[PDB]
């Protein structure tokens, strides 16, 4: 299962 | 600009044995950046309808890549791979040899 | 922190009101919301850098845009009664999903029919009972303000010139003086408890002030009774020995 | 389709009480949950954060739970104040349709009263004047509730807490004023049940 | 014995023909199961092995829109890297990625990872504690400040303590007869003369499964690390695994060498020799 997230450089 | 020469391997993926299908193998390791142009070759002649796994890397971020087509070898015909990428001067042909 | 402008706004029907906010220095991604009774909080659209990134149950005759210097604005036009609400401005460093929003204070819209039911409010101060200063040893001042439309009051108490939050309650929201009545007035009420000696010392000055939001001398008045702007009402009372 | 529901809608309680608030959504692709309080005046002001894949955080005297496959979420207020009142918000941040464009959902909200515990009740009601009426039901405890009134003539506010913290008092308060021609304070709550120990003074 | 769950990603932008292509596989041990390419007709994350397929279609649902937007995220990120370090929109830069888990055999998590690569060097990674950030430039400390501003650890660290273990032993469950499994090297020696007095011994290691292997020659039982050709170990394409050594002996000294294969589904590491 991936994970859910947003993380931008 | 990191640049890495892919490493060539031509294999099948069972013994080889003349009159028996089988599954040609070209596996490109080691290789950076992503774009590289792999071909097999049957006498010279480009084998179409090969197929290729999905873009994975290394630990050290090395791509590498799985070019695989179904062929029935003989004692006559020759088989190779030819790949081209950025680091490699002229396009690089590795012949199939059934004990390597 | 985010600021937003105008705080209160009263309106007509059909008209059109642009609403501004500044997100805190650094953030680079604007929210707006609306939070209305019926269906609450809501989200309206965003925008991020100055380019639009998600969008809610947005109607078309709203529009907004954000500028390079990162504050934005919110038109709300064709105004309907439906669009009383309070409309808040939120901000957040980027398109991270890990951190949260900060929040303005938002903007309160009134929308009516016809202004001609806008009235400011009436303020009196009753001073304490002295039945109070004999049994107990305070004194309790109230502060009414009567008869007001729309409900955008702000009641403060000023003690010698300074005001004062200790000793003070004031009602959450006011009452209807005629709930019969659909475009009723409204009224508060406010209680500043002091002690009694410093009532009945005759020196402290003790003053209600309503700070009443209404209409704008931008708008047109008609009618011989004073145009009820913006406008702050007092009332006051001196300490009794 | 993302929608957020919270009970209860409002909640009166004594200072002190652990609190319980509950807070469902329908849709468990979420980036995260948190739990925002509104007071009357300023916006909101994000109390706590649970990520994506947390299960519960912590922030003082409150602690949330985060249950994604169940879509439930608990609020835990322990040793309950006055300051803590307020309305409390919860909130979902998750993509609406086939898109990165994450939006926030926002439940309907639960008001919560802390009241203070009354020290020492002295329940009155007194008679004010003007500078050229309005009766005054004060220090009555957190148990009064006031009644509104029978005539709609008759003008009563709800009660109200004050602190002079000064001298660390408080005091409960309730207003009625009218202008009928046949009203005095000691009828002014008439519909109101309040204590036999009310002083009325002569 | 342990066990592990990755997923990689890769983009690369193509300037002037269109959107990046982003192509995400992942991993279960050295077993692939699922993969995503953007360059498809309607593109979705699609299943490569058996014991996933028993997925709902909100399992996929959920899978498609994450690679979706990580997809987005990498756009905006390769936008973003060409600022930090002064570059031209018109060249070409690849972004990699890998998270995942790794797991004991009780089950519980060894060590998290999190760590991402841009055009082919380190960029930014997750510490061991899930905790910290090291950052290989002053352009990746911009993103490490932003990071701990936005608590982007603290999900990472919850995830990867959390759905990462608890899913990994999920599907190790539903593919046992699999992923369990221990595949033996089927192995053999071959003998090629180079010369009237030199000769090729290759010892070869077919057939297994997962892909860690030892092959060594031996001389009188002397290791010949210095002597040996080693190939990369290579895919067979049906999950299973080759390699081979490869060393150059005197003629009649053949029976001297020994091969040694040590591998996780033997019993007991092989010893084989040429034996004509
Ligand atoms: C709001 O209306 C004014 C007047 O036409 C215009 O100048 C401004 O750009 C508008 N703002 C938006 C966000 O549409
Ligand atoms: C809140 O949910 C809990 C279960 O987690 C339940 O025991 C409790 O009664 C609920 N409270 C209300 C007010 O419904
Ligand atoms: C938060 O509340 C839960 C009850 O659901 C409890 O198990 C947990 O220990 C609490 N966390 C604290 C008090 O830090």
């Amino acid at each position: 299962l991936r994970v859910m997230m947003l993380a931008p450089f | 600009m990191i640049q890495r020469t892919p490493k060539i391997q031509v294999y099948s993926r069972h013994p080889a044995e003349n009159g028996k299908s089988n599954f040609l193998n070209c596996y490109v390791s080691g290789f950076h950046p992503s774009d590289i142009e792999v071909d097999l070759l049957k006498n010279g002649e480009r084998i179409e309808k090969v197929e290729h796994s999905d873009l994975s890397f290394s630990k050290d971020w090395s791509f590498y890549l799985l070019y695989y087509t179904e062929f029935t070898p003989t004692e006559k015909d020759e088989y190779a791979c030819r790949v081209n990428h950025v680091t490699l001067s002229q396009p690089k042909i590795v012949k199939w040899d059934r004990d390597m | 922190g985010v600021t937003q402008t105008p705080k209160h706004l009263i309106t007509a029907t059909g008209q059109r009101v642009t609403l501004r906010c500044s997100p805190r220095s650094g953030d680079l991604s604007v929210y707006w919301y609306q939070q209305s009774l019926d269906q609450g909080l809501q989200f309206l659209i965003q925008y991020y850098n100055g380019e639009e990134r998600a969008k809610g149950n947005i109607l078309e005759r709203f529009s907004a845009q954000q500028f390079p210097d990162l504050h934005s604005e919110l038109n709300l036009s064709s105004l309907e009664l439906g669009d009383s609400a309070l409309y808040f401005c939120a901000s957040s460093v980027g398109l991270f999903s890990t951190d949260t929003q900060y929040f303005g204070p938002g903007t309160r819209l009134t929308v009516l029919e016809d202004l001609k039911n806008v009235f400011p409010p009436e303020v009196a101060v009753f001073e304490p009972s002295e039945a109070e200063i004999s049994h107990t040893q305070k004194a309790t001042l109230v502060c009414l303000a009567t008869g007001f439309y729309p409900d955008h009051v702000e009641l403060s108490w000023w003690v010698n010139g300074k005001e004062v939050h200790s000793g003070v309650c004031t009602d959450p929201q006011p009452l209807k003086e005629q709930p019969a009545l659909n475009d009723s007035r409204y009224a508060l009420s406010s209680r500043l408890r002091v002690s009694a000696t410093f009532w009945q010392n005759p020196r402290n000055h003790f003053r209600c002030q309503v700070q009443f939001y209404g209409l704008s001398e931008n708008d047109e008045w008609t009618q011989d009774r004073a145009k009820p702007v913006t406008q702050i009402v007092s009332a006051e009372a001196w300490g009794r020995a | 389709k993302q929608e957020v529901t919270q009970i209860p809608a409002a909640l009166s309680v004594p200072e002190g009480e652990n609190l319980v608030l509950n807070c469902s959504f329908t849709d468990s692709a979420i980036y995260n949950l948190q739990w925002f309080r509104q007071d009357p005046g300023k916006g909101l002001t994000s109390l706590l954060l649970i990520q994506s894949s947390q299960r519960e955080q912590t922030s003082g005297r409150l602690n949330a739970s985060l249950d994604k496959s169940s879509g439930r979420s608990t609020l835990y207020i322990a040793a309950s104040q006055p300051g803590d009142s307020a309305t409390y918000l919860c909130a979902v941040l998750s993509p609406v349709q086939e898109t990165s464009g994450s939006r926030l959902t926002f439940g309907e909200g639960t008001q919560l009263t802390v009241n203070p515990d009354i020290q020492n009740p002295d329940p009155a009601v007194y008679q004010l004047r003007d500078s050229k009426s309005v009766c005054l039901f004060t220090d009555f405890d957190s148990q009064t509730n006031v009644s509104q009134s029978k005539d709609s003539d008759v003008y009563i506010t709800d009660k109200c807490v004050l602190d002079m913290r000064s001298m660390d008092f408080k005091s409960n308060s309730a207003v009625a004023w009218s202008n009928k021609s046949d009203f005095a304070c000691a009828n002014a709550f008439n519909n109101s049940i309040i204590p036999e120990d009310t002083f009325f003074p002569s | 014995g342990s066990h592990s769950m990755r997923y990689f990603h890769t983009s690369v932008s193509r300037p002037g023909r269109g959107e990046p292509r982003f192509i995400t596989v992942g991993y279960v041990d050295d077993t692939l199961f699922v993969r995503f390419d953007s360059d498809a007709a309607s593109p979705r994350e699609e299943p490569r092995a058996p014991w996933i397929e028993q997925e709902g279609p909100e399992y996929w649902d959920r899978e498609t829109q994450i690679s979706k937007a990580k997809a987005q995220t990498d756009r905006e990120d390769l936008r973003t890297l060409l600022r930090y370090y002064n570059q031209s929109e018109a060249g070409s830069h690849t972004l990699q990625n890998m998270y995942g888990c790794d797991v004991g055999p009780d089950g519980r998590l060894l060590r998290g990872y999190h760590q991402d690569a841009y055009d082919g060097k380190d960029y930014i990674a997750l510490n061991e504690d899930l905790s910290s950030w090291t950052a290989a430039d002053t352009a990746a400390q911009i993103t490490q400040r932003k990071w701990e501003a936005a608590r982007v650890a603290e999900q990472l660290r919850a995830y990867l303590e959390g759905e990462c273990v608890e899913w990994l032993r999920r599907y190790l469950e539903n593919g046992k007869e699999t992923l369990q499994r221990a595949d033996p090297p089927k192995t053999h020696v071959t003998h090629h003369p180079i010369s009237d007095h030199e000769a090729t011994l290759r010892c070869w290691a077919l057939g297994f499964y997962p892909a860690e292997i030892t092959l060594t020659w031996q001389r009188d039982g002397e290791d010949q690390t210095q002597d040996t050709e080693l190939v990369e170990t290579r895919p067979a394409g049906d999950r299973t695994f080759q390699k081979w050594a490869a060393v150059v002996v005197p003629s009649g000294e053949e029976q001297r060498y020994t091969c040694h294969v040590q591998h996780e589904g033997l019993p007991k590491p092989l010893t084989l020799r040429w034996e004509p």
